[PDB]
């Protein structure tokens, strides 16, 4: 009704009623959520153990 | 949603300096670009040449 | 009379006080008889490790759904008894909770906010219930493709990190999402040296820091493991990516690069950049004669729906740059147009461009910080970010410092050579190939 | 409480229209854009009537009956 | 503290009005009763074309100078508009309120009108229609609007798509020199001195000084209008007459459309004390909103209610919705929620009058109709002097009333104004 | 008629494209001297005296 989170800025800004304070639609329920297919999923893998140093014994 | 669209790794791709994703870039990217361009360079005054 | 800088010295100062617990109260007093007291945690989405990415807005959904001490609707009733706004926010670093009221009512506001603080009863039925109406929001959420161009290159500027995940995170983690993960994430994230209460308008600061010391002493103090959670920072990906369906009729597209962050101050030239030139959209009424050369191009060529140019900014990160609607037939000449602004800006800034930025930046400045909200906002923000309030004089200081030579520095500095974010959505043919996108972020003239 | 567009609370901006013709600092929300609609086809003009003789026969009197030919063009009568 | 708000009648009719807030930026507008309720069959859209020609060639001043000057300074040049009422308001750094002034008064007392200026402009009306018709609340209201009124305030704000292509200059010529006279002028500023005000108000605008062409006189007619398009969900808006602006029976139907709902207060809130919802809520289970609409004008005001709800279930939300009503006016109502109306009622008022923007529209609005500013405490105080009677009376003026019902949507199930 | 291209801004543009202009012309005059042999330059730098 008077101030939303929005316009790329970081900030709240002029906002309605409907936009505002009721940011759901409307709709009786929620549609479908479709899911997204690919040719290969690729590996995801990290490397954080690196080395140590080198001296006697 | 909008929200499922996620980029896959591209770890099987991408150079050496940036595999990390816990390191900030800006550090060695002028390196990364001073390597390209160095290529590009050399190549440029052999054509010259 | 006054002068500007006068005028804003004679802005009132921002009061900030500490508690035992670790708690920020800060407050702006001014003559109004109404008040924002709200209440800002430094508990995003970036604090997320990829299984509860949902959890702080689902947090945010339930927080106004009843608590242990008030039982249900009666909570919204309390706040419908004083006629008083009950608004909240969640971000991908901040959450807010905050009450517009009058100042009469100033102390159980406070009380009623340190219980949406700290005992939020979440109740299995409001589980599915905000469940179902996430799903609601996220597909009606899908329709508007700003938001979608924004999660989009969000997604593809800061791939792997905790930073290209949504607010409201995946579909599957809002069907699989316990109560337990939402325990874990309350008890983690919501404690007392991470918050501000921050109150702007008809305060008393004594009488605030009363009613803190009374209500919100000893909200968490402990971190339950000694173990403190910290931010890792977040790798910017120069990338591309492109979501083809031309069944849409206009096309979004977001260029950006990687931002300083927030403690860096060429952020305030940058902004002056952005007040170079500035945004557009077509309900505007200045025709061939206005000040942005974009926006003239735009206009006499019939080029874009609107555009608009942002600075986003993380802890020590940040994306920044220009988002365009427009019909396909115009895409590639606005990114053309487009990015020879930029390097313009990087070549050939002339002065009395810096002076409209300057006085753009001044207006923009003043103009946003006019009633209660966006003066606690600034105060809550302030002092999650920076660490204090900075105030107007020292941002009409740091102003006054930019000339035409330090903003083509800073320019040639974060826009000159460097590999952008690029986010397409809609009828994207005609959106140029990276490798000409690059190519047009320098000058072969310089 | 005078200032009628500022009395009714939620429907503030829809009984006031407010335009600019300056720009403003502070950046609008919702931006907003026309998208590319369909335009009527083109016609070509009809007969005015600014005379009483040419009126006569013009008012409706029957109900209203379509016709679609297929090598006939299609005609109305009232 | 600031200094007071201050009020000067001049001898040509105009009134100024200026507050020294010492602020960093100041803000100065007028406010000219020159709307769309002054507009008669043959000049239909000319007030929307005149908001759009804001920025078009003054004498001493160009397009290309006042854009230019305006946007170099940072400060900001706009107009709204009500069906009654204009302003045009500018804003910007104190040390530019001189040029600000100087563009704002040659905008608004002496533009030159070319003919090629406004065959530019009038495809930016339609895409301005076009925008502002991308909305479904502001149809319905230009359509309740359009029934509720047989004249002078059925003229919509933006233009019809018939006159696009047809106003000239000359009409906007005769609209300005009717109803931009010195004698329903609000010159008001905030941050500006009333030696500076009251000094340029003397120097420039001598020029018109009649009380102008008024006597509109708008008259109720009823009735309803359908509006089948498809959408899923089905808007309705079913108003009554009611009393005008200035009058005891006004606080009485802010004090009744806040009892009854007048907008949400919790973000994603269930509304529960709201009386209309809370019918609604527990006679149905789907997605939906009721809220109260009261727009009080001068002349005449419109009061009822606004429900969004499904298509197949349109008949029970709007049916539950007016049997509430109906039970309200019967007397069924406590006073513990009159109370509770009443403090909505005062803390809307006072945070409507927050912003500085909101306050100096209050200020050309109270110094347009009353020539003098009425503080926010006695505004306050005649909103307590309000009995419960005046609610229920307000409830059954609006009951026992002849009916304006438009409707969008699947209009299937949509029940006509004979069967509520 | 170029009474037009005097003011200050005009002339900050032109004081801004004085270095890469230069540059610019350095870079002429060494691919003009490169590609012709001139003997008047590179019997003065000290690797290429080989040849003349």
């Amino acid at each position: 009704m008077y101030y939303k989170f929005s316009s790329f800025t970081q900030k709240l800004a002029g906002a309605w009623a409907s936009e505002a304070y009721t940011p759901q639609g409307l709709k009786p329920v929620s549609t479908e959520a479709p899911p997204i297919i690919f040719a290969t999923p690729t590996k995801l893998t990290s490397s954080v153990t690196a080395y140590d140093y080198s001296g006697k014994n | 949603s909008h929200t499922d669209v996620k980029v896959p790794d591209f770890s099987d791709y991408r150079r050496a300096e940036v595999l990390d994703s816990t390191k900030s870039s800006k550090e060695s990217s002028e390196a990364r670009k001073g390597f390209s361009y160095l290529v590009t360079a050399t190549t440029t005054v052999g054509v010259a040449y | 009379t006054a002068t500007f800088a006068q005028a804003l010295q004679s802005v009132p100062e921002t009061q900030v006080s500490i508690l035992d617990n670790g708690l920020r109260v800060a407050s702006e007093q001014s003559s109004h008889a109404t008040c924002t007291v709200g209440v800002w945690i430094d508990a995003g989405s970036r604090y997320e490790t990829e299984k509860n990415n949902g959890a702080g807005y689902f947090l945010e959904h339930l927080a106004f759904k009843g608590t242990k001490n008030r039982p249900g609707n009666a909570l919204e009733k309390e706040v419908e008894s004083i006629g008083a706004h009950l608004n909240a926010y969640s971000t991908r670093e901040h959450t807010a909770y905050l009450i517009k009221a009058l100042s009469k009512d100033l102390p159980k506001v406070v009380e009623l906010l340190a219980d949406i603080v700290q005992n939020s009863s979440l109740e299995d039925s409001q589980i599915e219930k905000e469940r179902d109406v996430i799903l609601r929001e996220m597909q009606e959420n899908d329709a508007s493709m700003q938001n979608v161009v924004f999660d989009y290159l969000h997604a593809t500027a800061f791939q792997g990190t905790p930073l290209a995940q949504a607010v409201e995170g995946p579909s599957e983690n809002v069907r699989r999402l316990s109560r337990t993960d939402l325990t874990d994430y309350l008890n983690r994230h919501y404690k007392a040296p991470r918050m501000v209460l921050a109150a702007a308008g008809g305060v008393e600061h004594q009488q605030l820091l009363d009613l803190a010391q009374k209500h919100l002493s000893s909200v968490s103090r402990v971190y339950e493991e000694d173990a403190v959670p910290g931010l890792t920072p977040c790798r910017f990906t120069g990338s591309e990516i492109r979501h083809r369906d031309d069944a849409l009729p206009l096309a979004h597209v977001a260029i950006a690069v990687e931002g300083p962050g927030w403690a860096n101050p060429d952020n305030v030239t940058l902004q002056v950049a952005n007040a170079i030139i500035g945004h557009y959209d077509c309900t505007y009424g200045g025709g061939v004669h206005l000040s942005s050369p974009l926006a003239s191009v735009a206009v006499a060529n019939k080029l874009c729906q609107s555009f608009q140019t942002f600075n986003i900014s993380y802890s020590d990160t940040g994306l920044l740059g220009a988002h365009f609607v427009c019909d396909a037939m115009s895409i590639d000449d606005m990114v053309f147009f487009l990015q020879g602004q930029w390097m313009r800006l990087c070549t050939s800034a002339t002065e009395s461009e810096v002076t409209r930025g300057k006085n753009i930046l001044r207006n923009a400045l003043v103009s946003h910080l006019d009633g209660t909200t966006p003066v606690c906002e600034d105060i809550g923000r302030s002092l999650l970010t920076y660490g204090r309030r900075i105030p107007l004089a020292e941002w009409e200081s740091r102003i006054q410092e930019v000339d035409a030579q330090m903003l083509r520095d800073i320019c040639s500095k974060y826009f000159y050579d460097q590999c952008p974010a690029v986010a397409g959505y809609g009828p994207i043919e005609q959106l140029p190939d990276y490798n000409r996108i690059r190519s047009g972020m320098f000058w072969l003239r310089f | 409480m005078l200032s009628v567009a500022a009395r009714s609370g939620p429907f503030a901006p829809v009984l006031s229209a407010t335009s600019r013709g300056v720009a403003g600092a502070l950046r609008p929300l919702l931006q907003g854009a026309v998208p590319a609609a369909s335009e009527p086809p083109v016609l070509d003009v009809k007969r005015p009537f600014l005379c009483r003789e040419s009126l006569s026969g013009q008012a409706a009197a029957r109900p209203l009956v379509a016709t679609v030919g297929l090598n006939v063009p299609a005609s109305v009568r009232f | 503290q600031p200094q007071d708000l201050e009020f000067t009648k001049l001898p040509n009719g105009l009134v100024i009005a200026s507050l020294e807030n010492y602020a960093p930026l100041s803000r100065i507008g007028l406010f000219v009763k020159a709307g769309s309720r002054y507009e008669d069959s043959n000049n239909l859209g000319t007030s929307h074309l005149l908001r759009l020609a804001s920025s078009l060639t003054t004498k001493g001043a160009s397009s290309f100078k006042i854009t230019r000057g305006i946007e170099a300074v940072g400060g900001k040049l706009s107009v709204t508009a009500t069906r009654e009422n204009m302003a045009y308001t500018v804003e910007g750094i104190r040390s530019d309120i001189e040029i600000l002034m100087e563009f704002l008064l040659n905008v608004t007392t002496a533009p030159e009108f070319r003919r090629w200026e406004v065959a530019a402009l009038r495809s930016q009306l339609k895409i301005d229609k076009a925008v502002a018709f991308q909305n479904s609340q502001t149809r319905i209201i230009e359509n309740l609007h359009d029934v509720a009124y047989k004249n002078a305030l059925a003229n919509p704000l933006y233009c019809p798509d018939y006159r696009m292509g047809k106003i000239t200059s000359e009409e906007l010529h005769y609209f300005v020199q009717n109803h931009f006279t010195s004698a329903r002028m609000a010159l008001v500023g905030l941050g500006v001195s009333h030696s500076v005000l009251k000094q340029v108000a003397e120097q420039f605008l001598n020029m018109r000084g009649g009380l102008g062409l008024a006597g509109a006189k708008a008259k109720y007619r009823g009735g309803e209008i359908r509006e089948q398009n498809g959408d899923n969900l089905v808007h309705a808006a079913i108003v009554a007459e009611s009393a005008a602006i200035g009058n005891a029976e006004a606080n009485a139907f802010s004090v009744l459309q806040h009892l009854l709902g007048a907008g949400p207060h919790i973000k994603r809130g269930n509304n529960t004390t709201s009386l209309l919802s809370q019918s609604v809520a527990k006679g149905s289970h789907q997605p939906f909103d009721v809220s109260a609409f009261n727009a009080s004008y001068s002349d005449s005001g419109l009061f009822g209610i606004y429900t969004i709800s499904q298509a197949a279930a349109a008949g029970e939300v709007i049916n539950a919705a007016y049997n509430q009503v109906k039970a309200v006016a019967q007397g069924n109502l406590s006073s513990a929620d009159v109370q509770a109306a009443k403090n909505k009622l005062k803390a809307g008022y006072l945070m409507s009058v927050e912003t500085s923007e909101g306050f100096l529209s209050e200020i050309g609005s109270q110094a347009l109709a009353a020539g003098s500013y009425m503080p926010p405490s006695t505004v306050l105080q005649q909103i307590d002097s309000v009995a419960d009677a005046d609610v229920v009376k307000a409830a059954k003026k609006f009951v026992s009333g002849k009916k304006s019902m438009a409707a969008s949507g699947n209009l299937g199930h949509t029940p006509f104004l004979d069967e509520l | 008629m170029l009474s037009r291209f005097l003011g200050p801004r005009y002339r900050e543009l032109a004081r801004n494209w004085i270095p890469t202009a230069g540059m610019w012309g350095t870079v002429g005059a060494v691919g003009l001297v490169w590609a012709t042999d001139w003997r008047l330059i590179l019997d003065w730098v000290p690797y290429i005296n080989g040849k003349f």
